[PDB]
């Protein structure tokens, strides 16, 4: 368009496709932390980082429980940052009126001689 | 008493000027000076106390009058208002510190840190930015702020509805 | 819970008390809130095995006596002359409100008690005095809403909090001083908003949290014995130290994360003066912990000989050095926080 | 663009907070309610 | 009259507080105080059950434990000032005279003692504490009652936690 | 003035107590003695207000209840105190 | 009342702890102000509760009424002090004791 | 707080006759007359307890101070002896002028009333009871609620939540 509409530039017309790494980096970020965690603890411990894999997998399950969960928080919240926001345009249409786009052929800047 | 150093033009009212600052110098002399009296100095008896109140405060008049007189000299005289007028304010105002201190460098170094000190100061002034400005943003809470609550009492109904007017 | 089980008590009393406060509803109710705080903290201070304890208790107990005394009285002034809990506008009846809060949470001109008092303070102890007894009077100096007095205690806040840390050889005192610059950010950020406030605490929580609890473990009580402190191969020497840099919040080490945060709030607030000064001092902060960490960056030093083995407890290693590892890489975490939209 | 807006909208409903979201201090007249029924409550239990 | 007559006895008695070093001094001068204070509190109030309150728990208890441990006597008696007696008696005095000349009635305070509301108040013709002290046991405001006497069941946990150093 | 003719006598018994509190004493003593009268005049300040109230009034037991804990909880670390050292005096501080 | 921001279970202990409201006068425009408060939040009710909230204060406080009185009694014995008022003048009539 | 503009009654509306009795005098002939005029009183503080303005009451107090006076004439008229001798006791008698000392001269003067009216002196507690009564004055205030249109609005549970745009719309969307 030719025009600045703050709500439809606002509005959730999609084109945001998620990466194979899109939902998928927290489960493999939370759980790589609980596992680097127990070979921490057994490197301190004068311990074999292999041994005791116990932990390491309840680690493992722990993060990624937390990572999913948190993930799907995040998610419901920006949905409703984004409801807020497209309310708040909606309310107060005198105070956000709808702007237009012009172009540079329009317009008159000053530049930088080099020179 | 009540005046403001930076409400008039840079070369008027001089007298009024240097109260609007003489108050902003005397509240840090002071405000140092019981500070420190009851911490390293503790002279024993009032006007001994009268002295150090007197050694810390005077020095800061003297700083104050010299940045204020020589920069308002400058205005008078060399008709401008620029940041370097305040350059030089500020090296007189460390030259009567290196006089007081009795300390030649020591002086010298802070008039030029000084005047560094009012070129910013200018550079506000005239820019129409402030150190420390109002906030244009406080907030009290994420979106879910109306929700963090988790009380037990039933509430009965309300005397104030939002509901447009029934007459 | 340190030794004996009326530890456990007086911890809940203290919980509720504190929980009063920064649920109360009128100032009264926070003031109430605030001495029962006065009350289930006092005997964990006052331990009576030894002596320093005991003398820090009077200086605790008769500051915040009369701490509570001023808080209360200039409460009853405010809502006389405003007959309102929220008065219309902040006058002289509220800057001593803050003076109050003020000296309670140990801010800038008010704090001389704070480092005497961590000669006395154990290591636990003072964790505790340093995290959770500030929570109540900073989220009421939330509710208050001076604006220069909050800048003063912010530009004062720094200066002396790292000025002073530059010339302590004791731990206990280097925690006050590090506390009282950090303690700078806290006042600045509520200064600006809440969440952010919010948020810096808990991870200041968190680092001052780990710590001082590794300090308890080892016992290490001076920068001698932290130089001394046998480890089999002076590399988790240098591992566990990273923290100390976290302190600082250089970018590998999660501690940026919070001063990130407040220093984008803030500079969107426009006060870009008060964050350079701040900005500054923090350098002189991480000053210091670079003084502490001569111990560990470089290996293999000189030792003292009759040791041969080094122990703690299983429980409070366990936890301790998991904490730590967060504390070495948290930032990659930059998504499962989202608490700041 | 989008998050320029967002900054000028956080602006406004900082400004006026009119809406009931971050820049919102909700208020409770519940407890006042409350209190208003124990009195209800007592006054009308007076005299035996 | 007695209201302002009361301000000066406590006027006076608060130089003797200040002045005065002995803990015993000090302590008898907190006794008169107590005294002074709750009849002040008495004649403002709708009754005087307040003041008999605090009276038995402040003064008639546990000042008992502040003159008790101040009985460490100065290992010696007062050396009693008639100087400052008389000083005492004639700060009084002129006080007390000006306090005949004060306006009888602006000089006096503003609140509602039972007499100084008005007849049609029908409240007002019940037992004087019933209607004040209504709701520390109605709900939902009872529950402080509860907090206070656990409060105070800890507060002699925590005694017996300090006052338990090895004997 | 209205503070000026009520609430200012409880202004200056208030601050001097507190200066009082602050003042040289050989021990401790003087000092909970001194915070003990403000404590009085924090009543004193705490019922003129809760008699602008109809049933407020009550309040002072809250009050009250506290304000006798800080004064047993200062008694009980001086007393201890004396008991460790053989005195609680100034001159160990 | 300032607002807890928690507003966890342990709000309900203080929340009531002491309400003006409560058999008061000045009630009745507490719950005149109070209605609005909850309407418009605390800053921009605090904004629009200008009437409201004068003479809620008015009424407990008493400050507009009461120095009203203190000006109107000093000027009778300023008048006094210039001589006007005599013996007799100095005081008006005595109101019956059985009136408010 | 009352100005010149606000509206008062006029002197002659108050001066109105007033009974001038003492305690004993009211005390004593509290019962028999509390029944013969209650009506008066009912709507008259009615209309009180409702409504406070009492610029309005002002008729109808007139109207109860009138039916005491009526009675008081009745009595003073038929039985003075003993309704003196009644008085003299509860007062006399006690200084909390009690009814439970001089109960023989509560009956006399009972048995002169018997006599005269023949009115029966109510219970123990006739007049403790509620009083439920008609309504004369007829002006029920009127029952109301506030209305705020612009007070401030928050997202409904019905307001759609679209899933977020543009992921976390964070620095490098994470």
């Amino acid at each position: 368009s030719a025009v600045n509409d703050p709500l439809e530039l606002l509005t959730n017309k999609g084109t945001h496709e998620p990466s194979f790494l899109s939902p998928i980096w927290n489960p493999i970020a939370c759980g790589v932390a609980g596992v680097g965690a127990a070979i921490f603890i057994n490197w301190g411990f004068r311990k074999p980082v292999f041994s005791g894999i116990q932990k390491h997998i309840a680690f493992g399950a722990i993060g990624v429980g937390a990572g999913a969960y948190f993930d799907q928080k995040r998610n419901e919240y920006l949905a409703k940052r984004d409801a807020v926001l497209r309310h708040y345009i909606e309310l107060h249409p005198d105070d956000f009126p709808v702007k237009e786009r012009k172009t540079y052929g329009q317009v008159l800047e000053s530049w930088v001689p080099v020179r | 008493l009540r005046s403001k150093y930076y409400d008039h033009p840079d070369g008027e009212d001089a007298f009024g000027k240097i109260v609007a600052t003489n108050k902003y110098a005397v509240s840090a002399g002071v405000a140092w000076s019981m500070f420190d009296v009851l911490t390293l100095s503790k002279p024993q008896g009032y006007l001994p106390t009268l002295g150090r109140f007197a050694y810390n405060t005077g020095p800061l008049m003297g700083m104050a009058t010299a940045f204020t007189l020589t920069t308002l000299v400058a205005t008078n005289a060399r008709g401008k208002d620029d940041k370097i007028n305040y350059l030089i304010g500020g090296f007189a105002a460390g030259g009567v510190f290196g006089a007081w201190k009795h300390n030649h460098v020591a002086g010298l170094c802070a008039g030029l840190f000084l005047g560094i000190a009012g070129v910013i100061k200018k550079m506000s002034i005239e820019q129409g930015w402030e150190f420390f400005p109002n906030t244009p943003i406080k907030q009290y809470g994420g979106l879910n702020i109306a929700g963090n609550d988790w009380t037990i009492m039933a509430d009965p109904p309300k005397n104030w509805t939002t509901e447009k007017p029934k007459e | 819970m340190f030794n004996n089980s009326s530890k456990i008590l007086f911890i809940t009393i203290m919980i509720i008390g504190t929980l009063i406060t920064v649920t109360s509803n009128s100032w009264l109710g926070a003031w109430m809130g605030l001495e029962i705080n006065l009350l289930s903290f006092i005997p964990l201070l006052s331990d009576n095995n030894n002596l320093m304890s005991t003398e820090a208790s009077l200086k605790y107990f008769l500051t915040q006596v009369l701490a509570s005394t001023v808080l209360l009285f200039s409460s009853i002034l405010l809502m006389l002359k405003n007959n309102m809990n929220n008065e219309i506008n902040e006058s002289f009846t509220s800057m001593i409100i803050m003076s109050a809060l003020l000296l309670k949470s140990g801010a800038a001109p008010f704090h001389f008690w704070f480092p005497n008092m961590m000669e006395g303070l154990t290591w636990m102890n003072a964790l505790m005095l340093m995290t959770w007894q500030k929570i109540a009077p900073l989220m009421l100096i939330s509710y208050l809403n001076i604006k220069y007095l909050l800048l003063i205690s912010v530009i004062l806040s720094v200066i002396i909090g790292a000025i002073g840390g530059l010339n302590q050889t004791s731990l206990r005192k280097l925690m006050a001083f590090s506390s009282i610059n950090h303690l700078g950010w806290m006042l600045s950020s509520l200064m600006i908003s809440e969440s952010i406030w919010l948020i810096y605490f808990f991870f200041y929580s968190f680092l001052s949290f780990v710590l001082t609890f590794m300090f308890n473990i080892f016992k290490l009580f001076h920068l001698n014995q932290l130089f001394s402190w046998f480890v089999n191969s002076k590399i988790l020497k240098f591992t566990l130290f990273m923290n100390f840099l976290s302190l600082g919040g250089l970018p590998p080490f999660l501690g940026f994360l919070p001063k990130w945060l407040v220093i984008q709030q803030l500079t969107l607030c426009n006060q870009y003066f008060m964050l350079t000064l701040m900005m500054m001092s923090t350098l002189i902060t991480l000053f210091f912990y670079l003084r502490i960490c001569y111990s560990a960056f470089m290996m293999n030093y000189f030792e003292n000989n009759w040791i041969m083995k080094m122990n703690m407890n299983s429980i409070n290693y366990n936890m301790y050095m998991i904490m730590t590892f967060f504390s070495i890489f948290g930032l990659f975490l930059i998504s499962l926080f989202y608490f700041m939209f | 663009q989008i998050r320029l807006l967002e900054d000028e909208v956080r602006r406004k409903m900082s400004e006026r907070n009119d809406y009931q979201a971050y820049y919102y201090r909700p208020s409770v007249a519940k407890y006042h309610r409350i209190s208003k029924e124990a009195a209800d409550e007592l006054e009308a239990l007076r005299g035996d | 009259m007695i209201q302002l007559m009361l301000y000066s006895l406590i006027i006076t008695t608060s130089i003797i507080f200040l002045n005065m070093i002995h803990p015993l001094a000090l302590g008898l001068t907190l006794l008169i105080q107590t005294i002074f204070v709750c009849l002040l509190t008495g004649l403002m109030t709708k009754s005087f059950w307040y003041s008999y309150i605090l009276f038995l728990i402040f003064l008639g208890g546990m000042l008992v434990l502040f003159i008790y441990v101040t009985s460490l006597a100065s290992n010696e008696m007062f050396n009693l000032s008639m100087k400052l007696t008389l000083f005492s008696s004639l700060i009084l005095i002129f006080m007390l005279i000006l306090s005949f000349i004060m306006d009888k009635t602006s000089s006096s305070l503003f609140l509602m003692n039972n007499d100084m509301q008005s007849i049609i108040n029908m409240n007002s013709y019940f037992m004087e504490n019933s209607l004040s002290l209504n709701k520390l046991y109605n709900f939902p405001t009872n529950f402080i009652t509860i907090l206070l006497m656990n409060y105070l069941l800890i507060t002699l946990i925590v005694i017996v936690k300090i006052t338990k150093l090895f004997k | 003035m209205i503070m000026i003719l009520y609430w200012s006598l409880p202004m200056i018994l208030f601050i001097l107590g507190l200066f009082c509190f602050v003042s040289n004493r050989k021990h401790l003593l003087s000092m909970l003695l001194s915070l003990e009268f403000i404590v009085l005049m924090l009543f004193f300040m705490l019922f003129i207000y809760l008699n602008m109230l109809n049933y407020e009034s009550y309040f002072s037991m809250m009050f009250l209840t506290f304000s006798v804990c800080e004064g047993a909880l200062g008694l009980s670390i001086l007393v201890s105190m004396i008991r460790t050292h053989g005195n609680d005096y100034f001159q160990s501080f | 009342s300032l607002t807890p921001f928690l507003r966890l279970p342990l709000t309900d202990l203080t929340g009531c702890l002491i309400n003006h409201q409560t058999y008061d006068k000045c009630g009745k425009f507490e719950m005149k102000m109070m209605e609005c408060f909850e309407a418009y939040g605390l800053e921009r009710g605090k904004r629009e509760c200008a009437d409201l909230i004068s003479d809620f204060q008015e009424c407990v406080g008493m400050q507009k009424q009461l120095m009203r009185f203190h000006a109107m009694r000093n000027e009778r014995y300023k008048q006094w002090l210039k001589g006007e008022r005599k013996g007799q003048e100095f005081f008006a009539d005595p109101p019956r004791v059985d009136a408010y | 707080v009352i100005t010149n503009n606000t509206t008062l009654p006029e002197e002659s509306e108050l001066n109105v006759q007033e009974l001038n009795l003492s305690s004993a005098a009211l005390r004593a002939g509290a019962f028999h007359l509390g029944k013969q005029c209650e009506q008066a009183n009912n709507e008259f503080m009615l209309c009180r307890q409702e409504l406070d303005d009492p610029r309005a009451c002002l008729a109808e107090g007139k109207a109860v101070t009138s039916c005491a006076l009526d009675f008081f004439r009745k009595v003073k008229k038929t039985c003075h002896e003993e309704f003196t001798q009644y008085a003299t006791c509860l007062d006399k008698s006690s200084g909390t002028m009690a009814f439970s000392h001089c109960r023989k001269t509560q009956g006399v003067f009972d048995k002169c009333i018997k006599d005269n009216f023949d009115w029966d002196r109510p219970s123990y507690g006739y007049f403790s009871r509620a009083k439920v009564i008609q309504s004369a004055r007829e002006a029920p205030k009127k029952e109301e609620k506030v209305s705020y249109p612009d007070a401030t609005p928050g997202l409904p549970e019905d307001y759609p939540k679209p899933p977020a745009k543009y992921g976390s719309r964070f620095h490098w969307l994470e």
